[PDB]
Formats: C-alpha cells, structure tokens, sequence
C-alpha cells in the first residue's frame, strides 16, 4: 500500500486545457572556446557526426548537427577555411583539452 | 543587552577565573584593590539607574548557567553584591527561571557534601534575603517587536 | 475539556520568540509546590541574636557560626564605595561620561523623562498598598500574569509603534475581572445620529448596547454568557471554518464565567485573540507568568491596575485648534473638510443661530475622542 | 469562475459576465483588426484581452495583480506568449491613448492605461484608423530593415566540366586518417 | 506586526454584531482618519479634473462625428454630401479650437458640477474620499484662490464684520472681506492670529477642579495640560502652563 | 448529534435580539406586556425594552414593527414589484 508516498497535484482543471508543441528538444549555448575547438575538430575529422559525438561527450550528436548547419547557412567563409586546412587525429592531446574545457565550464559555473 | 555591563561582567567573570578555585578570599581581595562597582550612583536620573541595575542583575543571572565552579561562584556573587549593595528604592530582585530554580536546588544538594562551605552560606543568606524572583524566560519577550 | 497533555517547564520552541503549549493551574500548583513560601510577609527584622543564628545555621546546611560570623562581617557596607566615579580602570564609565557630556549639552536639567516618569509612578502605585478588608489579602504563591492588549488594528509600520499599555491579572481570579478591566474606548464610543437635536444626551452607549464579547486562545472559544444580550459570534466563526477543510481542527467552545487564567493552557509570547463588538479585536500577548510578592500589590481588589500605559495624542478643534473635538460632521457645507471636527462651542455657532435652528444640512455624531481614559 | 464568488475567490475578483464577455469581444476584435492574432495563437490574444478586461472592470483593486496570479486564481493553464500578446495590446492601446487629445495630455503608461480602456473601445475605429495612417509585424521585422531581402551575387561559373583534381585529392582520406579513425571507432 | 490573529484576512466573515454596527453608523477611529496630501496627489488631481471635462465636452462631439460619418456611409446622394462635408470640417474646426484653448479655462469655476466618485475610484483607486476631494479641489486648489500670507488688515476686516454679523455662518463675512481666498483660510488665519477669548478670571471651583483632575488622572509629576484645556474651554497652553505650575 | 418556519423551541434558543425581532417580524402588533409574557418572566424588563427599540415603533400605545424588518433592502413588492424603499416610505 501506497504510505504516504505520493502527494495530490492540483492541476488538469476539467474546464479545457492547451497545447505546448515544445517538450524537451531544450538544447543549450555554444561559447567561443567551445566554437573554436569545434572548428578544430571539424578541421581533423570532417563532416561525419558519429566521430563527432564520440569524442564529444558532454554535447550531443544531434546539437552538433545543428551546429554544422547553422555554420554552413551563415558562415561559409570558415568552413571552408577549416576544411582547407587539416590536422593528424591526436588523442591524449585531445583528452587534455577536454579536460582543460572540463576545468573551464567549473570555472564559469563557479563564477 | 546592555553593552557595558556585559563586558564588565566578563572581565569580573575571568578576573575570578584567574583567581583560586573556590575561596572567598579571592573576592575580598579583588573587591578591595578593583572594586568594579563603581558606577552605581554617581549623578544619574532615576529610570536610567533603574534600568542600568534590573539589565545587570538580568543579564548576572542569565549567565550563570559551560564554565567551571570558579564562573558560577563568581557570576552567582557579583549578583550576591550587587544586590546586598542596593541602596536604590527598588531593591531590584534578580530575574530567574523556572528550571533555573531547580538547577539551584540540586546545587545546593551537591554543594551539601563538598568543599563549598562559604559558598552555600552565602547562598543561603541570599535566599533568606528574598531577591530571587523567578519568570518563564531571562528578559522580556513579545512578538512585535 | 481536558487541558492540553505537556509539561509544566516552559520548553522553548523558537529561538527567543516563544515557548511550547502548558497549563496555569498546575504550573502555578508546582511552583507553589518545589518552594515553601511563607517569605511575602516583609517581617526580617526591625538582644539574643547569636543563639538563634547558630539554631539556624545549625537546621541548614553551614553549621558554623564562626563561619557564618566571618562571612556576615566581610559582606558589609560600610566597606563599600556620592563620590565622582572616576580615578580607576573602567569601561562603562567611558559611556556615562559620553552621556554625561551629552545631557549637559542637550538636556537641561532632569526632564522631558515623561514615559520614564509614568512607568515610575505606576511601578510605585503597587509597593506595600494594604487592603481595605483583611478577607482581601492575597495568599502567598498567587500567580500573576503579565499581558500585553494591542486594541489598535493598524500602526506605524515606520516606527512599528513599539510600546504600548500593559496590565496585570491574577490566576485564581476570572477572566471576566479582566473583560471588564480592559480600558477600550470603543466601548465608550456612541452610534446614533443627533445632528437635529444636540442637546439630547447620549443614552446606552456601545458599551451597554453591542455586550457582545469573547477570547480565543489555542482554539479554545470564551464566550461571555453573563448578560442575557449577549450574541454568540464563535458560532459564525466555527461555521466558516468547518464549511470547508481549511486545515483547521476541531474549536471548543466554553463560558467565560466557568474557567479561569489557571485552566487556560497558553504560550507565552504567542497572540491570541479577544473579539468584542462584532469587529473590535485586541491581540493579547501573555508575556510573564510570576508569583505574587510582598514588594507587589497585595490587594487582591486592585490587581488589574494597568502597569503600563500610553500617551494618546488628541484629535484637536479643527476649526480653533484650542480645544479637543468632541463631534465628527459628515456631508456639511460650513465644515471645511469633509471629515471634519468640531467642539461643543465652536459646534454650536457653526452649525446653530443664536436660538438654536439648524443651519444647512449634515451628519453630526457624537466623537468620544480616543484620549478618553488617561 | 469570476461569475459566482466561491470560498476560494472573495468577491472583489467576482465581476459582471455580461459586461466582462462584451469588453473580450471588443477587445479581441481589436485585436483581430490590429493584425494581433494573425499568424499568432489565439487562446493567449483571448488570455490577455480577458484579463485586461478584468483589469479595467476595477483598475482599483487589480492593479497590483499579474498575469501569472489572475491564472492561479482562475485555475487556468497560463499560456507562455499571453505575455508578448499582453504587451502588443497595451501598446497598441497606449497608441490609441496618444490618438486621443485628453489621454495623450495624462500621459498615461502600460500600468495607468488599464482605466481609460473603456475610453479606447468607445471610439476604437477613428484611433485605429489613425493609428495605421501614421501595419503591425514581428519585433524582429520592425528592426529598420533597410537591406530586405539582400540580392545575392549571381555565380554561374561552371568551367567546362569540372574544375580540377586537387579537390579531389583533399577530399580523399589519407592512410594516416583511415588508421587513426579505424584505431578510434576500434 | 500583525492584527489577524484569528481571521488571517481570507474568509473574513460579516457577523450579526459587525453588520449592527455598520448599520448603526458608529465611525470612531478607522473610517474617518485622513492623510496629510502630496503633490503627485495634487497633480493627479489636476490632471483628472482636467481629463474628465474634456473628454465631456468632447463625448458629445464625438457622437455628433460618429453620426455624420453613419449618414455619409448610409447616404448616396451627392447634392446633401456637400453639406455633409461642411458639417464635418465644422466639427472639426469646433474640436480644434476646444483642443486650442488655452489650460486655464478648462478647470472650472469654483462650484461646478463634476462625477466626484467616478474621478477618485478611477484615478486615486479610492484611496481619496469623493468628499475630501471636492473640499480639497474647491477650496484649497482652484487657481483664483490667492496664495500670499496675510498682512492683518484681513484680520481686522474680518472681525469688525464679525462683530456686527454675530458669529453664526460667517459665510457673509468671508463674501464681504473680498480677498479672494476660502472661508477655511479665512477663519484659520483669523483664529491663528488673534487673541484668546479669556474666559474669566482664576476661581475656586476651577482651581479645585483642576486639582482633583491632578489627584485623579495624573501620573508622576507630568500634567496632562491638554485634559485640562478639554474640560476647562477657553484657555491657553502658555498661559495656564505658568500660571498652575506655581502656588 | 413563511417567516415562521422556527417553532417556539427554535425561537428561545435564539438570542434575545433575534427572538424579539423574529416575534415583531412574525406579529407585527403586540403590547409590551404580552410580548413579556411570551419571552418569559426570567428576562430582563429593560432588556426586553432595549432590544424592541430597535425593532419597532410606538404607535398609540402599542409596538409596531419597523418597515424595513419587514421589508429588506433587496426585497420587493411582491405584487407591483416596485423597490422596497418605496413600501417603507408607505408603511412609515
């Protein structure tokens, strides 16, 4: 038996109610460090987001690809000049700035 | 609170601290050569001292309940002083409480079989003096303000 | 009803703003009980005095003479320091001479201290004030309880109108005694209009008509039954707070000529309500609970003598500002505001020829000003 | 339930239905001739007309209340643009007060126009009409938008066939990025 | 600090005795109190007033608008809408002038008729009796009302018509000193600057009187002068002060 | 655990107030003395007096209930619908 567990909502009037159409999707800002080590990344890999959102793990794949399209809608210039230039996959490298990225967004939240 | 009395209360407090354990020695010789009282008179208006000395004995008595035998003795006298000193209209009773007079009561059985044979006379004289005069809380107390 | 099951030590429940529920009767019978009392005679003394000290010192706990001899002859007076407080190491003495140095540059000589001399007096007002019949001593242990009645509903919310009156009450006795002790005005205060005829005296005052009256404390309802024209509002008040679940639990109901302070079960520094006239509500604030003292007001036909009182300032003659108003005109022409206030003389020639017709229309009623009592 | 004064409600909130529904009306087909509920939700424009209408039944008593207490008081789900439409509606009507010769003297505001609501409505056609004589679009249009719609350059370039195999080249992955992607997704 | 003890404010319910009461009429100390006033009341005051003339003197106009636009929407004939026009630039020109007119007219006299009620629970949110501000728009804020103090030839005008006019209405009196001001600053200004009425010598009664009032009422050494005044009419703080003070 | 619905019982249970002024709204005319008869000896002469003051008039002798007791605020004429200010002012 239920001990108190659960407490009455006072919501649902019977009268009507309305819709929302906006759940959850609720994504959440880039910063320009961020926006640089994105074009980084892009540089290095490409345009395959599976990699992307591996080695991204505190932003999702599909953030990401909204992203890449706003990039490629508004800012062409830069894309093609990430494309244009290249970088060899470094890995330890890479986890110490995600790291470093890990010790700067403590330090935001701190602020 | 007063502000002044309550730092003079303290440094009576460990003026006695500093003294011997329990002997009344310690307070002849420290009311002859201080004699922290000294503003009890002076050239006052009535209400003034009749508010100087009901927030010190309020305020002697409040602390008399941590500290070593050597604070309470110390704290319990200055009051037995100050009010055996009462040369106002007054005779201001020192302000108590309830469990407080059944804290003293079982003081008193302790102090029965100890080495406290002044203290409980002079704790006796002070009760036979009628000047305790119990209430519910150590100062006045409302809701407004 | 039984009282409310809690012990009779005051435990705390906020933090210097009040204490948990307890009774009066059996705090005041403990009280009365863990002492022996016998000590509100004021009779020490007014010969063969060291054998009696050594019987006593002998009964108590010390026995020893020399010792009480010892302790008796170092605590004295005349080792006791008038004399300028000054020539020694002290810190307060720093403040006295600061407020010193103040009085002598402000205050002239030893006045405007009138609330000062008012608490003075009333204080004196109950030091060794005998009966008039010997069946009036109060019996030792009597308790006796301070109270705070806050009678306006607003204030100054700058100041907060910190002080206000203060009274006394007696356990064994009524609450009626108090009922009928508490000096409000609107029981003076008188309805009615006499704009036609002024000269009418007023008859059956408020205090007479609305005998409508009651407490409330801890959801318990008091309810005066003494004068067969006495309404009961605590049944409205239990229909609206049953007609629906508000969270409120069941209220008891009592006559106020039944129970007195000591089977009340209250908190002190708790507001609880006394509920008169249909709207006129005073928060009652039970601030001290003390035993009755030779040094107090022994006469028990003078116990509820208020021990604190406030200075109510007067609404003056708007018109000669001389006087004190004693009628409020309403829709009058000649009246220079709309609520306006006049006295009797100036009333009289403003509103009436010189035989006494009334000139123009309004609505005169009579205005007992709240600075009635003191 | 401002209709009947239930326990919850006291009677100061408790208004006309007749006159409230009738100041609505007005109110919406104000708003439906300002070009407020096009494009946009209806229910929130019908929110906030109900609500002002409630607001100028007693600006008195109700000017210390906010949208998100009317809802809690009305039971009613409050929807997130009443907000924005609550705005464009007092702004609309503040234009209407400047129209006016005794209101645009007053110079009320968005908290003291709530009054003379009832003034606005009474004369709605001559100030509208004066309004849209000295159309009403998305704040993020009315932004000065002197370049509408940019001509982009036209780049028709197409070469022969193709361009070049560089491209191509850069495209392609090299056996160090293939090795370093298998060693990756491994 | 809080007076809601048991009725918090939320269900307060009107009893037998609280309607008695107001049926009775008996206003003592909550609803009759006033408020010293401000000049953003002032203001307000004067903006109100001046909104609520115009806007009644141009409602009728604006209907008269509104009628001739419904004829020239309704009515195809074009000999009348000739005139029809003309009608409406009168208007026009009519509402122009009255917007032209300069603000010193639009205020009204000092007795005209306005909606008192309607102005304050619009505009003061009833914070202001309808009462108390015809009496404060009447005699304390019309224009015409003349703001320079008093040089006491007013004074002496005003009593020597008094004393002929035998202190009733004194409404003829302030018409006859002509000074362009309000019988209510008139009559302070008057009892401000003159001497008291000096009832009569120092008696027995009085003097007993006033010495059981000190057995009885007073507290300490501080008299209530002031309860004094109010059972003994016809005297002055100053001078009674000095005079019981000694012997 | 008509105006007449309380019965007698339902009446004096009532305060005195509302049991003189349910009596005078009921009657409408009635001496003082029977009026005291019908209360009961045990109350009060002056009280009695005190609470009909308030709710009737005295007419030729004799006690007459107010129009305004008899007719509300927001009651009406039951056969012309006219306001019940109107009824007082005929009744007074």
């Amino acid at each position: 038996c239920v001990v108190e567990e659960n407490d009455p909502i006072f919501e649902r009037g019977s009268t009507t109610t309305y819709s929302s159409f906006r759940k959850n999707y609720y994504s959440k800002p880039w910063s320009n460090k961020e926006t640089d080590m994105f074009f980084l990344a892009i540089s290095m890999v490409g345009t395959d987001f599976s990699m992307i959102g591996q080695l991204f793990p505190h932003r999702a794949r599909i953030e990401i690809k909204n992203k890449f399209k706003r990039e490629e809608k508004t800012n062409g210039w830069r894309i093609d000049k990430a494309f244009q230039e290249k970088r060899p996959f470094d890995f330890d490298f890479f986890a110490h700035l995600l790291q470093k990225v890990l010790a700067e967004e403590e330090k935001r939240k701190q602020k | 609170t007063p502000p002044g009395l309550q730092t003079d209360c303290e440094a009576l407090l460990s003026r006695f601290q500093e003294t011997d354990s329990v002997r009344f020695e310690d307070f002849t010789e420290l009311w002859r050569n201080m004699k922290f009282g000294t503003i009890f008179c002076g050239r006052m208006r009535n209400l003034e001292k009749n508010m100087f000395t009901k927030e010190a004995l309020a305020l002697a008595w409040r602390y008399f309940l941590p500290y070593t035998f050597q604070i309470r003795v110390g704290a319990l006298y200055l009051l037995y002083g100050l009010y055996n000193t009462q040369l106002c209209q007054p005779k201001q009773k020192i302000r108590v409480a309830l469990k407080d007079w059944d804290e003293v009561l079982k003081f008193q059985q302790d102090l029965v079989n100890a080495q406290h044979f002044d203290a409980a006379y002079i704790f006796r004289k002070l009760r036979l003096d009628r000047a305790f005069h119990f209430t519910a809380m150590p100062k006045l107390l409302s809701y407004r303000m | 009803v039984s009282g409310s099951g809690g012990c009779n030590f005051p435990e705390y429940e906020l933090p210097e703003l009040n204490t948990r529920a307890f009774h009066v009767g059996a705090f005041g019978e403990l009280w009365r009980g863990r002492l022996r009392g016998a000590g509100d005679l004021s009779l020490r003394e007014p010969a063969a005095d060291s054998d009696r000290e050594d019987a006593a010192v002998a009964r108590d706990l010390d026995c020893s003479l020399e010792a009480a001899a010892e302790l008796r002859a170092v605590c004295g007076l005349d080792k006791l320091k008038e004399v300028i407080p000054e020539n020694t190491d002290l810190v307060t003495l720093g403040v006295r001479k600061r407020f010193l140095e103040h009085r002598e540059e402000t205050i002239t000589i030893d006045r405007a201290c009138r609330q000062e001399t008012f608490v003075y007096e009333m204080e004196s007002h109950a030091i060794g004030k005998k009966p008039e019949n010997s069946a009036d001593m109060i019996e030792e242990g009597e308790l006796i309880l301070s109270v705070n009645i806050l009678y306006p509903v607003i204030f100054h919310k700058h100041k907060e109108h910190k002080p206000y009156q203060t009274m006394l009450v007696l356990g064994s006795q009524k609450l009626t005694q108090l009922r009928d002790s508490i000096r409000c005005v609107s029981d003076l205060q008188i309805g009615g209009e006499f704009s036609n005829t002024p000269d009418q005296a007023p008859e059956h005052i408020s205090k007479d008509l609305y005998k409508s009256a009651f407490f409330y404390f801890e959801g318990t309802f008091y309810n005066d039954k003494r004068y067969p024209e006495c309404r009961d509002l605590s049944r409205t008040i239990i229909e609206w707070s049953e007609s629906h679940d508000r969270g409120y639990g069941k209220f008891q109901t009592a006559r106020m000529e039944d129970f007195t302070f000591n089977d009340l079960c209250i908190k002190l520094g708790f507001p609880y309500l006394y509920c008169h006239q249909g709207d006129c509500e005073h928060v009652i604030v039970i601030t001290d609970i003390r035993l009755v003292h030779h040094d107090d007001c022994l006469d028990r036909t003078l116990y509820p003598l208020l021990i604190k009182k406030h200075w109510l300032w007067t609404r003056k003659c708007f018109v000669c500002k001389m006087y004190t108003a004693r009628w409020v005109t309403n829709n009058d022409s000649f009246a220079p505001e709309d609520p306006c206030f006049f006295c009797d003389v100036c009333f009289r020639m403003l509103h009436y020829d010189s035989e006494g017709n009334k000139l123009g229309e309004f609505l005169a009623y009579p205005y007992v000003d709240p600075g009635t009592f003191n | 339930k401002l209709f009947q004064a239930s326990p919850s409600v006291p009677a100061k909130y408790v208004e006309d239905k007749e006159k409230m529904l009738s100041r609505t009306m007005q109110l919406v087909e104000l708003a439906n001739e300002t070009w407020l509920v096009t494009g946009r939700h209806p229910l929130p424009v019908i929110t906030a007309a109900t609500f002002l209408a409630w607001q100028s039944l007693q600006p008195a008593d109700r000017l210390s209340c906010s949208l998100a207490r009317f809802c809690k008081l009305a039971n009613v789900d409050l929807p997130y643009p009443a907000s924005s439409r609550l705005q464009e509606l007092l702004a609309v009507l503040l234009r209407m007060a400047e129209q006016l010769a005794w209101l645009r003297v007053l110079r009320l505001d968005k908290r003291s126009v709530v009054k003379h609501i009832g003034d606005l409505l009474q004369h709605r056609q001559s100030l509208v009409r004066s309004a849209f004589r000295d159309l009403l679009l998305p704040p993020c249009m009315l932004k000065s938008p002197k370049r509408i719609c940019p001509v982009p350059p036209v780049s028709t370039v197409t070469g022969d066939e193709n361009i070049s195999d560089s491209e191509i080249e850069q495209y392609l992955r090299t056996p160090q990025e293939v090795r370093d992607f298998q060693r990756a997704q491994a | 600090p809080y007076f809601k003890d048991k009725v918090t404010g939320v269900g307060p319910p009107a009893n037998e005795d609280t309607r008695e009461k107001a049926a009775q009429g008996i206003k003592a100390f909550e609803e009759l109190l006033v408020t010293k006033w401000k000049n953003w009341e002032k203001a307000l005051l004067r903006k109100s007033v001046v909104s609520d003339r115009l806007q009644r003197l141009l409602q009728p106009k604006l209907l008269k608008l509104e009628y001739l636009h419904q004829k020239q929407s309704k009515v195809s004939s074009e000999l009348e809408r000739q005139a029809l026009e003309k009608q409406g630039r009168e208007a026009e020109k009519e509402i122009q002038d009255i917007n032209q007119l300069p603000e010193e007219a639009l205020l009204g006299n000092r007795l005209d008729s306005h909606d008192w009620e309607k102005i304050s629970n619009i505009n003061f949110e009833g914070s202001r009796s309808a009462e108390e501000i015809r009496k404060f728009w009447q005699n304390s804020e019309h224009p015409s009302i003349n703001k320079q103090e008093w040089s006491r030839e007013e004074e002496e005008r005003l009593q020597a018509i008094a004393a002929a006019h035998g202190h009733l209405e004194w409404q003829k009196i302030a018409e006859e000193l002509g000074t362009s001001r309000s019988a209510f600053q008139c009559l302070q200004k008057f009892q401000q600057h003159n001497k008291a009425l000096k009832r009569k010598e120092w008696t027995e009664e009085e003097d007993r009187m006033l010495t059981q009032l000190v057995q009885e009422m007073r507290v300490g050494s501080h008299i209530p002068y002031r309860r004094i005044v109010y059972y003994m009419e016809g005297r002055d703080s100053m001078q009674l002060i000095y005079r019981w003070t000694k012997s | 655990q008509p105006s007449n619905v309380l019965s007698m019982a339902q009446l004096r249970t009532l305060p005195l107030a509302d049991q003189i002024k349910i009596l005078m709204k009921n009657v409408k005319v009635m001496p003082f003395a029977n009026l005291m008869s019908l209360l009961g000896p045990s109350i009060d002469s002056v009280a009695v007096l005190r609470g009909i003051q308030k709710v009737a008039m005295l007419v030729q002798g004799n006690w007459v209930v107010k129009s305004d007791i008899l007719y509300p605020k927001d009651s009406s004429s039951p056969h012309s619908g006219v306001p019940a200010e109107v009824l007082c002012r005929g009744r007074d």
